[PDB]
Order: structure tokens, then C-alpha cells, then sequence
């Protein structure tokens, strides 16, 4: 059944989207350390990789400015 | 905050116009059953209580 | 308005037959057996034989322009069976299925009065 | 099962039908795009070849049907169609008005090989048979006669 | 390899030597061996459009033995017409040498093998282009009549201008592996500039040239007054001609296929032939009516109906009202012979006609019997009579017009310009010194005729753009036009195609696409026609689009809105809320409504509906007259037989709706203006909004998608207009609407046009065939889970965001309700099959 005020898009890709126009993940790292690994692996499996591939290389710039 | 439910999915003439090379063309055709048969079996009166 | 043809179906042993012919007898139409059409001489007695014989039969008699058939199964009769087989079923089934009208299913298997 | 194979390199079946009766005569018009088929009851269809579908239905008859034939000129506005018979007769139809024109109860046995054509709307037809009887009609669009037999002694098939 | 040498016969080689187009058949090759693209400004009656490409064989196109030109030679009228009439024009030209002469009108027919001087259509040839997009084939181009500056005319010299230089550069390099491409425009006034001095459409500047004729005294005609039936006033006109005007024939230029078949029936009345031979003659063009040819070949301005225009006397007075026995071309005596009965050996001319009618105009008549024809714009440039002296002209010609944001679009047949009616007129003293009677007052001619437009503005850009698309033309942006239209515009035309789903991301057109550019009308209305066959709803949809095409029926203030006024304002509102409205309160089922209503009514009791329940009576006519004909039209082209259907009556009279039909054309009329949708201000800045109950109906603030959202306040914010159900009732608007366009009042208000309503999923189910909404990942954080088959299916359940805000640069768009798809995975990204009902 549906539910209300699921907006647009989870916390992970927001932040990685704002991550990456502010050139700097700590806080995305921050979370993405903090969150549960059944969480991580479900939203790391879908990380919309097509043609431009702009959150597939913010994440690997991410864990670049990470380690 | 009231979501709606809609599916939104997916006779004849008498006269003909040909075509700019000859080659008629006419309108559409009307729509277009198998049987009436009959089967008589005898019951031999040994069986009839059985049926 | 519709014509009559008569089946004979002769449900033989080790072999069926059917011939449809015009309600005199004389002039008959695609004579068929079991053996014209299978390919084993063990089973042209097989109701898959009639059936798709009686099948050709039905293809050929709608060629000609006969469109009910008055049916007559006739065993091989004499100090034999003198009851029809499974042929005689399976010629029946094929040529009351294949588009074909069908009158007065009757029996005209010969019965002896106790001769040798 | 009608099917229609365009000849072309997409020799691919475009169009397939489920016709009533099983047929046994068959023809295309002088020009392309119309195609009539009658079965072995009384039931003429007629269909458009290039959107292949029916056009016609022609119930009309009665027996099983004989040959036929079509009165096709380039741009023209008449359409006939022929519709021979095995019980004898010819009953001709047109397709811009879905009438029979004619009932022509005459023959004795199948009417195979019947034509048109048109001798200046005059349109003289020809219906030969299993009888061997030629049997040429006037034919005009309103109401018709009849003129000479001339009698060939053939069982004549076809006669163009 | 210089020439093969060429034959004609004795009595078309001197009339082409009295013809002035011999003088400058060596300087026009010259400049064709010196340079490719050559102007020619000829005109009608030169004899240019015949036998130039006569010179052209001559010169070498189309002979094999010259190495440089071994190619076709492609001679493009853009009338099938013109292009069958002149391919038996110089098949009798070349005589001996006449069989390699060809013709070919539509698609499916292909070339015929004996021809290598072949005649074809414009966009015949811009399909074959399009296929072929090298041209190999043919060694020329023959750009004829290009001075009409019609949109095939633009896309084919705009294609044409890239491809001889693209094929020029291949070739001034080597002979062999590439060949030359010579292309020869020509045109009928001198206005060649936009052609040939354009930077845009060439950088190299080409050679122009000219060889015009003469022309005898033409007497043109004035009348005192203007008559309404210009058909009557032309039948009477020319019937006193024929009476006692001296021998020369006649062309009367009207306007359409119904008119002149009436006016040629007209004229064999008058004046019969007691033979049978001409009796049957006159019988056989009179039978042979009608043609269409839809779908497989090119199409021109014989659409015969898109036009919501209306008229009366007073109309067309007060339009020429500057304007404040005998007559003038009733000068001349009546010669002996002529008897005033003369028979008149008539013909009709015009597009749609077979071509055993299009060759029976270049007969010579019976003798004792004049010639005539009733025709159109066929005669004007491409083709000439060989025989009239009188010609007698309406003044009016079907063409495109459309005015916008106002509802207005109309295929009709307006006033034609000074330029093109001059010309018309100049084929009065053309064999002799001729008369031109043209059926106005000169007044008229001055004040609403003008003097020099393309069809490319007079036609949107979006039907532009459109064909361009099924044409296959991809860089269009910088494409070269005379006219190359508002960048602005054809940038939103391209946005407004993909979306409506004609367009994909990246600009390739679709099937859907195609099916829009078949249709002469815009691509939204086609985008309606197209997607609503489904489930009974297509008199509904044919009457909203005929009703929004011819525009506002209800009186409503254009007059009051004291002691009748209360009562008339009282009634007018009763008469709202009468058989005018029963089934909803959304805005367009009024509209609906009245034009159903038209089927409750017999033909003597007319006039009482308008005159009670406040109608416009020629627009309210011109509905019911555009209804059946726009069924017409999309029956033709969507049903499965293309030409040969017909218009019975209830079907385009009515029926009555229930529940499931007017939700169903709410997504409809969804699919028609998917991006012209509105929100209630509470979903997006709840705040600002200020969403209360004593707020008028009509300040209850909207805002449509695309707009940008700058920190002024009212930037987004236009409001609904007072002539809807709302502003009328107003309770509570639902979030969604649909407006049809914008209208700015005097407080700086800019008002809507509001249609309907929806909740949230039939605009998702319209806009998932559009470009316009971009999904989100699966979300399953408190629901139920995601189902997969395979690593590239899916049965997810995601909400889905309308006007992109990802990285919103302030283009306002918002959220949808959570629904349930079924995605493929396309190329790394998840495209929507279809969505799950509940
Ligand atoms: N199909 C045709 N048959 C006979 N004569 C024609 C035909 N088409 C045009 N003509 C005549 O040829 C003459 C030359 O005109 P044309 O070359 O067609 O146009 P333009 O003058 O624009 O070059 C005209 O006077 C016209 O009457």
C-alpha cells in the first residue's frame, strides 16, 4: 500500500549530490560508515550507473577524499 | 491528498473513393456459430434405475 | 438446404475403412483405408489411422459438395465380432468433429442365424 | 486459412485470414487490390489486398460456388463481380452498392468460366457451364436480356 | 563526352525559338559548367518550367558517355500534378529521345527503368534524400516554382545547400570516386535574395541570371461593388462573357473541388452539346471526382478542411468598408459566329483530379465551342492554358493560418496577396491583349491585400520541426533556412516534442512521432487524435478538440454579467446550470455538454437553443461543421483502410458519458497539454500560499511547470480565469489542473484557461510516454519490498518527480503519489514498461 512523504530521495544520494557540488563527502562518509550494512548493500547495489556516470565517479572521488 | 483510480492503459457505406493511380478502394464489411445437431441413445430397461 | 452422403465405416480387424458415398451406394467417394495413411503395417487398425483418414475423407467430401453424412458402422460381422471396435469410434470422433454434419448413427453389422 | 505472400523481398505472410468455408476458386481483379474467394457454401467474400481484411461479405447465394470473375478498369466507378454457381446459375454482384444487380436462373449443371466485358454502360457477359452452354447476356445496369447461346459442344472450363 | 545529340520535331522547335527562353539557353548552361548552384528568375509564360531540362539533356545530364555527369536527372515539381502534366510535356518534347522521360508522385512508386530525365514530387524527393542521404544517383537538381516559399520548398533547399557542398568537397577532388551535383533553382518574381545572398543558407555566394518574355496588354477589371457568393457572382460574370465578349478562353480562378464541380456542371448547363461524343466527355469529368492518396505519397494544400472561420454580409462589409449597369469589360462587340449559346467545352482543374482529366485541358475544343477552365493555383505558375484571353478572379486561395494562444487555427481560404493576385492577373493579356476581371473592388485590393508570406510562418513551428524529424534531419539548431525561425521557439518546439513523446533524449523520432507528423494540424490536437481510440471515447475527444479549434461558444460577457438585468444575469445562470452542466464541476464538461446537447434537437427548432442558452451562432454552426469533418480525418489515418471511409451522423452527434469515459478524457485532454499543468501553491510553499477558504477563487495562486522561480513573489504565481465552473462555485480546487493557454489582465494577473483535473496517477500514466518526469531509486524503506525475475527486470514501487528538480536551476516542479513499476533496464539506466493496477 502507499505511504506519504516519501518524497524524492533517500539520504545517501542526496548527500552525495550535494557532496559533490560542495567538493568534499565527509559528512556522506560520516553517514555512510554510521548506517547499517544490510542498508548499505541496498543502496550500494543501485547507484544508477548509466551514460554520464556522475554518481558512480562522485562515489569513487568519495572514497578517493575518504582513505 | 485524495489519489484517484483511472485505468487509462494500452454500419457500411455506399460509395467508393479510388485512388490517384486507379485502384479502388471500398468501405468495410459487416461482421460475420456451429450446429444444431441431436444424438439419440437407447437405454436398455436393466439400466434404467442406474440412470 | 443441405446434401447427404452415407459414411460406411467398416471397422474391420487389422484394418478401417471409410468410404462416403451418395444415399444409392453406387457411386462412392474417396475410398480410404487404415493402411493409406500410416506407415507401420502394425497399426493400420490404429484410431489415430482413422482418424486422420477419416480427416481426408471429410477434406475431400467437402471438395466434392456433400455436407451431412447419414453414418452406418458396420463391424466385419459373420461367425465373427459382429460388434464394432475402437476404429469404428475413432472414424466416428474424427468425422463428427471435422465440420461435417451428421445423421441417424446407426448399426448394420450382418447377423447369422446361427450359419457354420 | 487465407494467407497472401507479398512477392517482394519481404516475402513474409502480411495477411492471414480464418475464412468460413473451405473455397475452391479464387480470383484477383484485371487491376491489383481486390481479391474475392467464395467458399463451398453460399459466401463470397471480397477483400482489399494491400490492408488485407474483408470488404465484402455477399451471403447470398446458395450451393457450393463455381467459378467467378471481376469487371475491373483502371479508375473506373462500376465494380462488378461475376459469381457463378454449381446448381446453375449466375448472379452477378456489384461492389460500389452491395446489390445483387441480376438473378439468372438458367444453367443445368456448374457454371464455371464466366467473363465481362463491356461493346459500346453496354457490358456484355459470357457464362459457360458443365452444359455446354455459352449463354451470352446483355447486362445493362438497370435491367437486362437476354441474346444468342451458340452452343459448343465442350464440357467447357474456363471459357476466357 | 561533351554532348549526344539531340532531335524534336519541327512545330515545338520553332515555338520554343519564339519563346523567349531560347535567348539565354547558352549563358544559363555557362553558368551551370562555370559554377553549381545557379539562380534563374524567370516567370509563367516563359516557357522555363518545360524546356530547361530539355537544355539540361543537351548539355550533357543524364548522358553516360561524359565522365563528369553520368547521372539522373531530377526535375522537382512540387505539385504532383505539375509533375505528371510536364513529364508528358517533354515526353512529346524529346519526341525520338521523349521515352526517356519519367514521372513518379508517391513513395511506393519507384523510378521507371526508361527514363533518365525524370519528373518527380518535393517530397518524393526529400524521402529519397532522406534514405539516401549521399545521392549518388542523380547528377542534377531542378528546383522549380521555389518562389512560393512553401515549408517543402524550405526543408529541401535547406537539406539541398548541404548536400551539394558536402558532394561538391568529395568531388573537386576526385572525378572518379564522386561525381558532380548541379543544382538549378528558378522562380516566378525576382525577390531571389532570401535564396541566393543569404549567409546563413550559402556563405558562398552564388551566380544569379534571369530570362523573362513579354506579355501582351492585360485590361484589369474592377467592380463597383463586392459581391458575397463570389460563386454567383462568377457564374454571372462569365455567362455574360461567354454571351457577348469576343472569342478568347477562360480561366476562373476559385478555390476549391466543391465549388468548381458545381461550377462546371453549372456551365455545361448553360451551354450543352447536343453531340454525344462531347456530352459524354463533359459526363466523364464530371464522374471522375475525387482522389486522396493520405498516407504513401506527398501531400499539399487540399486538406479541404481544417478551418474554423465563419462568416455573414455584414462581416464582410465591415471588413471592407473603406470601399464608400454599366460596367466595366462590357466594352466589346460580339463578333459573328459567336453566337451567345455557343457551346463551352468546360473543364474543371484542380488538385485531387485523375490524370485522364488533368490531360483533357490541352485539347482543342469543338468547333463553334469555346474552351474553358475552372481552376486554382495549379495554373498560376507551373502550369498555363494555351488559349485564354479572360481571366476572372476570386481573390482568394486556401492556405495555412493560424494566430496564436487564443485558440485560432484554421486550414481556411483567406484574401491572396498583391504579388501572387498580379500574377493571377497577368494571364489575362497572354495570348492577346486580354481582360482580368477581378471580383472586388480595387479598395479592397488596396486596403486587405498584401504586397510580398512563407508558409513556414504562417505554419508552427512544432508541425515544423515535426516534419523535419520524419524528413530525418538531425542538426537543426543550426540548420540553413530562408527563414529560419525564432531559436527561442524552435528550442521549445524540440522541448514540447519530446514532450509529448514524438521526441526521445536523443532526437531520434518515434512511431508515435510519425503519427503526429502525419497529420495536417498541430501536434498537441494530434497527440489527442492519435492516443484516444480506446474504449469509446472519440466523439467525446473530436467535439473538446473541434470546440477549443473554433473557440468560445458561450455568451457570457460580451454583454451584462436593473430591473431586467437581474433576471437575464438570473436565467443566463440557470441556463448554466441546466443541461449545460450535469456530471462534474472540473471546467470542460460544459463544453462537452453543448455540443452534445446539438444532437437533442431537430433541425426546425435551431435557432431557440442559441438564442436561449446564449450561443454564437456561426461558431456554434462551424463546431458541428468541423466535427465531422476532423473524424473524417483521423478515421483516415489511424483506422486500418485508409481512404474509403465515410461519416455517418449520430456517430459524430453524441452520446452520453458515465463515470469511466469522462475520467478517461480527463488523461485524454492530459495527453493533449501535459505541460500546461498547475499546482495549488500549498505543495510547494504552503506559506506564501496562504491557503484559506475566504481567499477568492480567483487568488488562489498556480503555478506551471518549466517556469523559473526567481525570489520575486508573483513570478509563478497566475491565477485561474473568471470564465470557468470555478470563480462560478469555487468550494475547494483540486491540486492539479490543466489550463490551454495564458492571458494577462489589467492587474498584472496573468490569467489561465483551465480544463480539467487530476489526482496523481492518470498524469503519471500520460506523462511516463513524455520526457517530462524523471524517476527515483526503489524506495523501500517502511513498504514492501522490491521483486525481481532477473539482474534487468524489476517490480519496484518509486515515486515519480514531474518537473525535473533534480539540480533544479529554479525550474519548478513537483512530487507524485508512491506508485508501482515495472522497469527493463535499458542501456544502465531503468526505463517504465507499464505500471500495476491495485
Ligand atoms: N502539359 C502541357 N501540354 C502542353 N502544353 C503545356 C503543358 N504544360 C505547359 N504547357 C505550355 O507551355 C508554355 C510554357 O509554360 P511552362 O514552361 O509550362 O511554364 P513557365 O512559363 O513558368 O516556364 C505555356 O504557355 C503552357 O501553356
Amino acid at each position: 500500500k502507499v505511504t506519504g512523504r516519501l518524497g524524492f530521495e533517500s539520504h545517501f544520494t542526496k548527500q552525495l549530490r550535494e557532496g559533490s557540488q560542495s567538493k568534499d563527502y565527509s559528512s556522506l562518509l560520516a553517514t555512510l560508515i554510521n548506517f547499517s550494512p544490510a542498508a548499505v548493500d541496498l543502496e550500494i547495489r543501485s547507484l544508477n550507473s548509466f551514460e554520464p556516470f556522475d554518481e558512480i565517479v562522485w562515489f569513487i572521488d568519495a572514497l578517493t577524499q575518504g582513505l | 491528498e485524495d489519489d484517484d483510480d483511472d485505468v487509462l492503459l494500452d454500419h457500411e457505406s455506399k460509395t467508393v473513393v479510388v485512388d490517384d493511380q486507379g485502384k479502388p478502394r471500398f468501405t468495410s464489411a459487416s461482421k460475420t456459430k456451429i450446429k444444431f445437431e441431436s444424438r439419440k441413445i437407447m437405454v436398455p430397461p436393466h439400466r434404467m434405475t442406474p440412470l | 438446404s443441405q446434401v447427404f452422403g452415407v459414411a460406411r465405416i467398416y471397422a474391420s480387424f487389422n484394418d478401417t475403412f471409410v468410404h462416403v458415398t451418395d444415399l444409392s451406394g453406387k457411386e462412392t467417394i474417396a475410398r480410404v483405408t487404415g493402411g493409406m495413411k500410416v506407415k507401420a503395417d502394425r497399426d493400420e487398425s490404429s484410431p489415430y489411422a482413422a482418424m486422420l483418414a477419416a480427416q481426408d475423407v471429410a477434406a475431400k467430401c467437402k471438395e466434392v459438395g456433400i455436407t451431412a453424412v447419414h453414418v452406418k458402422i458396420r463391424a466385419t460381422g459373420g461367425t465373427r465380432t459382429k460388434t464394432p471396435g475402437p476404429g469404428g469410434q475413432a472414424a466416428l470422433r474424427a468425422l463428427a468433429r471435422s465440420g461435417l454434419r451428421i445423421g441417424r448413427i446407426e448399426d448394420v453389422t450382418p447377423v447369422p442365424s446361427d450359419s457354420t | 486459412q487465407l494467407l497472401k505472400i507479398f512477392h517482394l523481398k519481404t516475402g513474409k505472410v502480411v495477411r492471414s485470414m480464418k475464412i468460413s468455408s473451405p473455397s475452391y476458386i479464387l480470383d484477383a481483379d484485371s487491376t491489383s487490390t481486390l481479391l474475392a474467394v467464395g467458399g463451398t457454401d453460399g459466401s463470397i467474400i471480397v477483400v482489399d489486398i494491400e490492408n488485407g481484411y474483408i470488404t465484402h461479405s455477399f451471403k447470398g447465394h446458395g450451393g457450393t460456388i463455381s467459378s467467378l470473375k471481376f469487371y475491373g478498369q483502371l479508375n473506373s466507378k462500376i465494380w462488378l463481380l461475376a459469381s457463378g454457381d454449381t446448381n446453375g446459375m449466375v448472379k452477378v454482384w456489384d461492389l460500389v452498392k452491395r446489390k445483387c444487380l441480376h438473378t439468372l436462373q438458367e444453367h443445368t449443371s456448374a457454371v464455371r468460366g464466366l467473363d465481362i466485358i463491356e461493346v459500346p454502360p453496354s457490358l456484355n457477359l459470357l457464362s459457360g457451364g458443365r452444359d455446354d452452354i455459352i449463354n451470352l447476356w446483355d447486362f445493362n445496369m438497370k435491367k437486362k436480356c437476354k441474346l444468342l447461346k451458340t452452343l459448343p459442344v465442350n464440357q467447357q472450363v474456363e471459357s476466357c | 563526352a561533351f554532348y549526344v545529340e539531340v532531335s524534336r520535331s519541327d512545330e515545338i522547335q520553332k515555338a520554343r525559338i519564339q519563346l523567349p527562353v531560347f535567348g539565354e539557353e547558352h549563358k544559363i548552361m555557362e553558368a551551370i559548367h562555370h559554377n553549381d548552384v545557379v539562380i534563374i528568375c524567370g516567370e509563367t509564360g516563359s516557357g522555363k518550367t518545360t524546356q530547361v531540362p530539355q537544355f539540361l539533356y543537351e548539355a550533357g545530364f543524364g548522358a553516360e558517355d561524359s565522365p563528369d555527369y553520368p547521372g539522373m536527372v531530377g526535375i522537382t515539381q512540387p505539385r504532383r500534378v505539375a509533375a505528371v502534366s510536364m513529364a508528358e510535356r517533354v515526353a512529346n518534347e524529346l519526341g525520338d529521345h521523349g521515352h526517356k522521360v519519367g514521372y513518379q508522385i508517391r513513395f511506393d512508386s519507384t523510378a521507371k527503368e526508361d527514363t533518365k530525365v525524370k519528373f518527380m514530387t518535393d517530397g518524393v524527393l526529400l524521402r529519397e534524400m532522406m534514405h539516401d542521404f549521399k545521392l549518388t544517383k542523380y547528377s542534377s537538381i531542378i528546383i522549380d516554382e521555389a518562389h512560393e516559399r512553401n515549408i517543402n520548398t524550405d526543408i529541401l533547399i535547406g537539406m539541398l545547400s548541404r548536400c551539394v557542398r558536402l558532394r561538391a568537397k568529395l568531388h573537386k577532388e576526385n572525378p572518379i570516386e564522386h561525381k558532380k551535383l548541379k543544382l538549378i533553382i528558378m522562380s516566378a518574381t525576382l525577390r531571389v535574395s532570401d535564396f541566393s545572398e543569404n549567409k546563413t543558407l550559402f556563405p558562398i555566394a552564388p551566380p544569379v541570371l534571369q530570362v523573362d518574355a513579354r506579355q501582351f496588354p492585360v485590361s484589369i477589371h474592377f467592380n463597383r461593388r463586392t459581391a458575397f457568393n463570389y460563386t454567383d457572382e462568377a457564374f454571372r460574370k462569365t455567362c455574360k462573357i461567354h454571351q457577348k465578349l469576343p472569342p478568347g478562353a477562360i480561366l476562373v480562378f476559385l478555390t476549391g473541388q466543391q465549388e468548381i464541380t458545381h461550377m462546371v456542371k453549372r456551365l455545361r448547363k448553360e451551354f450543352p452539346f447536343k453531340k454525344n461524343s462531347k456530352y459524354n466527355k463533359d459526363l466523364e469529368t464530371p464522374v471522375s471526382k475525387m482522389g486522396i492518396n493520405s498516407k504513401t505519397t506527398d501531400l499539399e494544400a487540399e486538406d479541404i478542411d481544417f478551418s474554423v472561420q465563419v462568416i455573414d454580409q455584414d462581416k464582410f462589409k465591415s471588413a471592407i468598408r473603406y470601399e464608400e449597369e454599366e460596367e466595366e469589360g462590357f466594352e466589346e462587340v460580339l463578333t459573328e459566329g459567336q453566337t451567345a449559346n455557343d457551346p463551352l467545352y468546360v473543364l474543371p482543374l484542380y488538385s485531387l483530379l485523375p490524370t485522364k482529366e488533368q490531360m483533357r485541358v490541352f485539347q482543342k475544343p469543338p468547333q463553334g465551342s469555346r474552351l474553358c477552365i475552372v481552376a486554382t493555383n495549379v495554373a498560376e505558375t507551373s502550369l498555363t492554358i494555351p488559349g485564354v484571353r479572360y481571366v476572372v478572379d476570386s481573390g482568394r486561395s486556401k492556405e495555412r493560418k493560424y494566430n496564436e494562444s487564443n485558440g485560432v487555427q484554421s486550414f481556411e481560404v483567406g484574401w491572396v496577396s498583391k504579388a501572387s493576385a498580379n500574377q493571377r492577373s497577368g494571364r489575362a493579356g497572354r495570348t492577346g491583349p486580354g481582360h482580368c476581371y477581378r471580383l472586388y473592388s480595387s479598395a479592397v485590393f488596396e486596403h486587405d491585400f498584401e504586397q510580398f508570406k512563407p508558409e513556414i510562418l504562417r505554419m508552427p513551428v512544432e508541425s515544423i520541426v515535426l516534419q523535419m524529424k520524419s524528413m530525418a534531419i538531425h542538426n537543426i539548431i543550426n540548420f540553413p533556412f530562408p527563414t529560419p525561425p525564432d531559436r527561442v521557439a524552435l528550442s521549445k518546439a524540440i522541448q514540447l516534442l519530446q514532450y509529448l513523446g514524438a521526441l526521445d533524449n536523443k532526437e531520434m523520432i518515434t512511431e508515435d512521432g510519425k503519427k503526429m507528423s502525419l497529420f495536417p494540424l498541430s501536434p498537441r490536437f494530434s497527440k489527442m487524435l492519435l492516443v484516444s481510440d480506446e474504449k469509446a471515447c472519440l466523439p467525446y475527444i473530436v467535439a473538446i478538440v473541434s470546440a477549443l479549434s473554433v473557440g468560445d461558444p458561450f455568451i457570457n460577457e460580451f454583454e451584462l454579467g436593473p430591473e431586467l438585468k437581474k433576471e437575464l444575469r438570473s436565467k443566463f445562470y440557470k441556463s448554466r446550470s441546466q443541461f449545460s452542466k450535469l456530471d462534474k464541476f472540473s471546467d470542460v464538461f460544459r463544453l462537452l455538454s453543448v455540443v452534445s446537447a446539438m444532437d437533442y434537437v431537430p433541425k426546425e427548432q435551431k435557432e431557440i437553443f442559441m438564442k436561449k442558452n446564449f450561443l454564437r451562432g456561426k461558431l456554434m454552426e462551424e463546431i458541428v461543421k468541423l466535427r465531422k469533418q476532423l473524424m473524417y480525418i483521423i478515421k483516415s489515418n489511424t483506422s486500418k483502410e485508409n481512404i474509403a471511409v465515410v461519416i455517418r451522423n449520430e456517430d459524430l452527434k453524441s452520446d452520453i458519458p458515465s463515470v469511466i469515459q469522462i475520467k478517461l478524457l480527463k488523461q485524454m485532454i492530459c495527453a493533449g497539454f501535459v505541460d500546461h499543468v498547475a499546482v495549488r501553491a500549498d505543495v510547494l510553499f504552503p506559506d506564501d500560499a496562504k491557503i484559506t477558504n475566504r481567499t477568492s477563487i480567483i487568488n488562489i495562486p498556480y503555478i506551471p511547470v518549466l517556469a523559473t522561480r526567481t525570489p520575486n513573489i508573483e513570478d509563478c504565481f497566475v491565477y485561474i480565469h473568471p470564465t470557468s465552473i470555478l470563480n462560478n462555485l469555487g468550494e475547494m480546487p483540486p491540486k492539479y489542473m490543466l489550463y490551454y493557454s495564458l492571458h494577462l489582465g489589467g492587474n498584472n494577473k496573468t490569467r489561465m484557461n483551465t480544463l480539467c483535473d487530476i489526482a496523481s496517477t492518470p498524469l503519471a500514466n500520460i506523462a511516463r510516454k513524455g520526457l517530462l518526469l524523471t524517476y527515483s531509486k526503489p524506495l523501500t524503506g517502511q513498504g514492501l519490498k522490491t521483486v525481481n525475475l532477473s539482474p534487468t527486470e524489476r517490480y519496484c514501487y518509486v515515486v515519480p518527480r514531474f518537473g525535473s528538480t533534480v539540480d533544479n536551476d529554479l525550474k519548478i516542479g513537483w512530487d507524485l503519489n508512491p506508485i508501482a513499476v515495472h522497469q527493463k533496464k535499458q542501456k544502465g539506466q531503468w526505463t517504465v514498461i507499464k505500471f500495476i493496477t491495485r
